[PDB]
């Protein structure tokens, strides 16, 4: 007469959770955790909290790529059917290609036009994403002033979520999607944590690959991200952050 | 704080360009830089207390070699300074003029 | 923009709720004295106006509280200040002027 | 019924889209969270904020 | 410093988690970038690192 709910979810979790490559560290949190939430009453008021915790937690991908394509002579085609000029930028995407059929393996970096207003930053990064085959995504930081969209919330606090990195790295199903910060130099001092320093530990090139989000607490992976920004003036950016990245210049 | 270019150059030669070659993945014997070109590169283009700019020109040079090599034509680029400008750009600090009398 | 909706009292920004209020999609809002928005002692609130206002990237506006992208191209915005110097030259490269 | 509770909150939220013409988009998003609230107590301050 | 334990979903603060991860009581806890503390509304982080 009765089912087995709690064994329904301990499944289906188990299940989308079989065709990644789950990194150690992640699987034994998720696996302690898949207790706890088998432990508890279904109504409990704290089992929701868990329930919540391991949707994200197994939904966001392990490794899973998007492959993305290699030879550049097709690679040009697409590239300059629907923008002229621009010489500069177009050899560094056709060397990043390059060099990405060379090693093997896909491999990400950090990237930073800036120039006069309307020269073209921002049309282009939506036909590199069609170039280089990665998906998409656009993320403004106008005169944000709010360090939690970089870095999530608590999870005791009601209604917490992920900061918007993971939204996006989970509404793509792969893990290699081309963000475009965009605006970077407009980013406000926001009298409380103004936003500027947490980028600091986003954009390391080396550090950049133990990403500490505060919401699902496991460190998540980011090299092989490709980050772009855009800067209508070179002279706003803190220090620091002015030196992590290239500066190529339209 | 700080580093002499004496300094700049020894770390340059064993730690940073072995490593971009690997990231790279270019075969040592493919992409020669002799230690006179880190030289000029210390003193014209990356001058300043960091290491992180020296970092990305080394790796500057070694992406358009790879790029010439997969698809273009020469089967060793050799970098040498007299050919240098091409690429690495046009260089910012402007040597000194040296009179010789 | 509205805030983040894990707070308590969070609302979508003020265009959002334009945008219920008059159940079409397409209302002529119309952004008054441009010229006087506040600057310089927090985050300058002219850096999120040009997310409205670019002609073709608008049509992924991106509200904090139902972050879901909300198309608005078909919207006519209209824009009145008085001396066409203060506002910011980014800015003032996306809205074509009018001279009455 | 002066109140209601889980059935008729989700219906009437449901048959409410049908005149609009939602971008294929949003429908996965508003799907999770209809199931979520359906799972969810009646009595939380997650359900009321959901 | 953690929550209160009262609440539901209390957790410990983060040192914690580092001991026990660590599993000994002599890490080598490396802060990092003191100087970008923002001590504002309601809490004074710069307070509990004193
Ligand atoms: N080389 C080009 N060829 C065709 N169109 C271009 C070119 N450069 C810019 N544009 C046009 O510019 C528009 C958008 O440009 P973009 O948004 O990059 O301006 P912008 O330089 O980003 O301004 P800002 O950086 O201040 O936002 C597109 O409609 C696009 O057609
Ligand atoms: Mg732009």
């Amino acid at each position: 007469l009765e089912k087995d709910d709690k064994d329904a979810i301990e499944e289906k979790f188990r299940e989308r959770l079989k065709e990644l490559v789950v990194p150690k560290h992640v699987m034994d949190v998720v696996d302690e955790e898949l207790s706890k939430l088998g432990l508890l009453d279904n109504h409990s008021s704290e089992f929701n909290v868990t329930r919540n915790y391991l949707d994200w937690l197994t939904s966001i991908p392990w490794g899973k790529y998007s492959n993305e394509n290699l030879d550049l002579a097709r690679a040009q085609a697409v590239l300059e059917e629907d923008h002229y000029g621009m010489e500069d930028v177009k050899k560094r995407i056709l060397e990043f290609i390059a060099v990405s059929q060379l090693r093997g393996s896909t491999q990400g970096k950090i990237l930073c036009f800036y120039g006069p207003p309307g020269v073209g930053k921002t049309s282009i990064a939506r036909s590199i994403a069609r170039a280089l085959n990665r998906e998409y995504f656009r993320f403004s930081v106008g005169g944000m002033t709010d360090v939690a969209e970089i870095k999530g919330h608590r999870r005791t606090y009601v209604g917490a979520m992920p900061g918007k990195i993971i939204q996006c790295l989970k509404k793509t199903k792969t893990e290699n999607p081309l963000i475009l910060i965009d605006e970077v130099d407009k980013i406000g001092r926001g009298y409380q944590g103004d936003p500027s320093s947490a980028l600091l530990e986003l954009l390391d090139p080396e550090q950049n690959a133990n990403f500490l989000d505060h919401y699902l607490d496991v460190p998540v992976d980011l090299s092989k991200v490709l980050f772009i920004c855009t800067a209508n003036v070179t002279d706003t950016i803190p220090e620091p952050l002015r030196d992590r990245m290239e500066m190529i210049n339209v | 704080s700080g580093y002499v270019a004496q300094e700049k150059l020894a770390i340059a030669e064993r730690y940073l360009v072995p490593q971009a070659r690997a990231l790279c993945g270019l075969d040592e014997s493919k992409a020669k830089l002799s230690s006179d070109v880190l030289t000029l590169l210390i003193k014209q283009y990356c001058r300043e207390s960091g290491v992180r700019n020296l970092q990305k020109q080394v790796e500057k040079v070694l992406r358009k070699s790879a790029y010439k090599i997969v698809s273009g034509e020469a089967e060793s680029v050799e970098v040498t300074p007299e050919n240098l400008q091409d690429f690495v750009g046009k260089p910012v600090f402007t040597v000194e003029r040296m009179y010789d009398v």
